[PDB]
């Protein structure tokens, strides 16, 4: 009963919702039509829907991660081996319940995460993730000595947007180009990066440039930070230094031109290794080193 | 929660606080023992009727203790362990009272999905078990510890303040087939006397001892084989609080030269709380010991600290009583000893 | 008569006129009017003019280097202890002669020092220098397996200009953002750079982002190269990682604005350390390790 349309429906919304959360909700809604009782009629349909979504996907792995998590949850659900109605009801409940959860997670974050701020520490923020922004705003709320540094990101002018968002807060800020980020090593005390997908080992999928930043941090011995909630978990491991399922160009040397038509071709999404990250920020208590892998193991058991 | 409820039932809390504040109690082990004793006293004397309420009370007490002294991690840890011990039993009981599937020992989805007995004796036993664990750590290390050091290899030893590390060294030195040269860094404002004592002990043991000043670490680094830390407290991500002075720089040097950095402590020193700030947990020493006079020393503001914090990137090995572990793995060990809700009190 | 006016006179032409050579020519022209026989009336005036030029500078470094070189040359000239007329005449001749020399130097560079790219070595070019471009074009002329990778330069869209220049030569090119530069070091063999000036320490004075690139190169052990015409040796010492005599602001934290006005003030000039250089290509022989410093010593006799 459609899912692509639902996905499309969320573009100018957000800020209050959460794309992957929305997707999950949509999935749940789809599920509560074709009966969760008959497993043959339902699971296959769900799979088909997921395939369709993948086909319609441009540059996103997080939705897939969400859907597989949902599937896993569903599978777990039927372990009670009792009546087939209560379980169904629970499943039905668990969609808006997921939406509700996000708020609670945020709340949890905003009380433990505020302990990290030290006296006169300058913070650089990279990537458009809602969680990081929330953390920042709720740190301002707490009233702690802090500074904000903006990086000039170029997918569809994201850095500028981030800067603008920061402005409507009242915090003094300065914009730095992604090429010029290397020179800033002593002034910025902590390097903060948001994530779009957390892998097996603890590797991060995000945006236009993260790996380089990580490398720089390693070189300067400055702490590297990953800020996320709890829905972006993929059972994946990259083969090379940077490899992802992409709809865009993986390094394309364009043919001989004069009038300029196609030139903007290359890497858009980047992967960073486990060694670079020193601290991980999540709502599930406090966990850092290799907890994601453990979580995955718990989930899949395979 | 104030001390209005506990006045004639339990009095020793005040004494414990006093011990903490003016540093009458010394050595983390001793603190842990004291904590255990306190817990025992609480258990034997007080009344409960309800279980959840009792748990809450315990949590409150723990919080109060933390508020009284933050640098005493062992105290906290022991309490947490006890809580964990209680919790499992409580969970078991609930299942019988009411009258479940799990892929592993603990599940993540169980938090998302909606979920009189003789537990006192079990609780009592837990304390005893903890005490036993505290008693012997070195016996569970030496079977792994005396496998790493080889003939004609040179050791470098920062922090000789810890009682376990010395013992570990001694056990290695016992073996007739094994021979090694020991370089000892002093640590001026906090570790000097202790370092000297350690050196003396080494001499007594009949081993080749080399007393090295804090400046002469760089010249001997071409010959250095291994690095051992005398740490006091272990944490979640891997980072450790060391037993006072001259650890960080040495570790950095080791990292630079790609020298292996070992750590020996124990799981009772291991904490389920994160060290988010260095400034919050690390306590500073005394200015009086460094330089005489007072009137010109108003102008001369001297900076000196007790404890030292080392990042998890430099340290690779954490051998305990159970076995050899990593900073990327030790979190799980903590979880196996302290439960999920017991982290925040 | 003015030097500033002369400098202004060249705008749309360039692309072979080595700006410093033009400056030198202008200086010579200024000199050969008010009698170069007297040293009291002349050298001081020249110095004053140079000072004025420095004061008037918008965003240029090499002018100073040129002027000091000229001064040094002048000093060298009057050591023959012969006569005032002939020496003066020689000096006068040596202005246009110097300009003439530059072309010859360029030719030498383009014929001898082009052997680095031969066996289909993929080049990562950043920082616009005429010499590098000449080398490229004259390599195409010679016919050799070669491939180009372009990192996006953003002072006022110079990357686009560079791309256009490349186009008028016939060769497939691709655009890479300096954020995903850490992700792509695998297929690209060697890194080549055009510099604004070479420091006393050995390091390179360049553009919007080079230090990070250098760091990346160091990490990857793929060699870092600098190709410049040998007259960019200024008596300047960048002692710390984030310090240079710059006309623009060095990381200015702007106040809390609302209309998004003050943002684009990121570091447009960056410095890298002395150890990063593997080969420095100059017309005065193939010399790199501590050659610039030696040259400086020879010049100042100290």
């Amino acid at each position: 009963f459609n899912i692509t349309e639902t996905y499309l429906r969320f573009l100018e919304e957000d800020t209050e919702m959460t794309m992957p959360i929305a997707a999950i909700e949509a999935l749940v809604t789809l599920l509560r039509i074709k009966t969760p009782e008959t497993a043959a009629e339902m699971i296959n349909t769900i799979k088909s829907s997921t395939e369709e979504l993948i086909k319609s996907i441009p540059n996103s792995v997080s939705l897939r991660a969400g859907c597989d998590i949902f599937m896993r949850f569903v599978l777990r659900n039927l372990h009670l081996y009792g009546d087939w109605e209560n379980c169904k009801q629970h499943l039905i409940e668990n969609g808006q319940l997921f939406v509700s959860r996000a708020k609670k997670s945020r709340n949890k974050i905003a009380e433990i995460g505020v302990d990290f701020i030290a006296d006169d520490d300058i913070i650089l923020v990279h990537g458009y993730s809602r969680a990081v922004f929330s953390l920042l705003n709720h740190a301002a709320n707490k009233f702690i000595r802090f500074r904000c540094v903006v990086t000039e990101s170029r997918p569809s002018k994201q850095g500028n947007q981030l800067y603008t968002l920061l402005e409507q807060k009242g915090i003094p800020v300065t914009l730095i180009v992604d090429s010029a980020v290397g020179a800033v090593i002593d002034k910025v005390d902590k390097v903060f990066v948001g994530a779009e997908g957390v892998a097996e080992s603890g590797g991060i999928i995000n945006l236009v440039g993260t790996y380089s930043v990580g490398v720089l941090a390693h070189n300067a011995r400055k702490p590297f930070y990953v800020v996320t909630e709890s829905h972006k978990f993929v059972r994946m491991f990259p083969l090379s230094s940077d490899d992802l399922p992409m709809a865009g160009p993986p390094l394309d040397f364009t043919r001989r031109t004069d009038d300029l038509e196609d030139a903007l071709r290359g890497p858009t999404i980047d992967y960073t290794a486990q060694e670079y990250i020193t601290a991980l920020i999540t709502d599930l208590g406090v966990l850092t080193p290799s907890a994601v892998s453990e979580e995955l193991i718990k989930m899949w058991y395979d | 929660h104030p001390n209005a409820a506990t006045s004639d039932v339990n009095v020793t809390i005040d004494t414990f606080v006093a011990k903490l504040k003016r540093r009458q109690v010394q050595g983390s082990y001793a603190i842990a023992l004291e904590t255990l004793q306190l817990l025992m006293r609480f258990i034997s004397a007080a009344r409960w009727n309800h279980v959840n309420d009792l748990i809450e009370q315990i949590r409150d007490l723990g919080n109060s203790l933390e508020k009284a002294h933050p640098t005493a991690f062992s105290c906290g840890n022991v309490i947490r362990r006890i809580l964990a011990v209680l919790r499992d039993e409580v969970e078991e009981d609930t299942m019988s009272t009411t009258v479940v599937a799990e892929p592993l020992i603990s599940s993540m989805f169980n938090l998302l999905q909606k979920p009189k007995t003789d537990y006192r004796q079990v609780a009592i036993q837990g304390i005893k078990d903890l005490i036993d664990e505290i008693k012997n750590i070195d016996e569970g290390i030496q079977q792994i510890a005396i496998d790493l050091i080889h003939d004609h290899e040179i050791l470098l030893t920062p922090t000789p303040d810890s009682k376990t590390v010395l013992k570990f060294l001694i056990t290695a030195r016992e073996r007739s087939n094994r021979t090694f040269t020991v370089l000892v860094t002093e640590g001026f404002p906090n570790n000097t006397k202790n370092a000297h004592e350690f050196a003396k002990k080494l001499a007594q043991h009949n081993i080749e001892t080399l007393v090295v000043p804090d400046s002469a670490v760089f010249a001997l680094m071409s010959r250095v084989g291994k690095v051992i830390i005398g740490t006091k407290a272990v944490f979640v991500n891997g980072g450790t609080i060391s037993s006072n002075s001259g650890v960080s720089s040495v570790c950095e040097c080791a990292r630079e030269f790609r020298t292996p950095v070992f750590a020996v402590a124990g799981l009772y020193k291991l904490s389920p709380l994160y060290p988010f700030d260095v400034e919050k947990f690390v306590e500073f020493g005394g200015s009086q010991r460094i330089l005489p006079r007072m009137d010109p020393r108003k102008r001369l503001d001297t900076v000196n600290q007790i404890t030292d914090y080392v990042p998890p990137e430099n340290i690779d090995i954490y051998i305990t009583n159970v076995g050899g572990f990593n900073p990327s793995f030790i979190y799980r060990i903590a979880w196996d000893n302290y439960k999920q809700i017991d982290v925040h009190l």
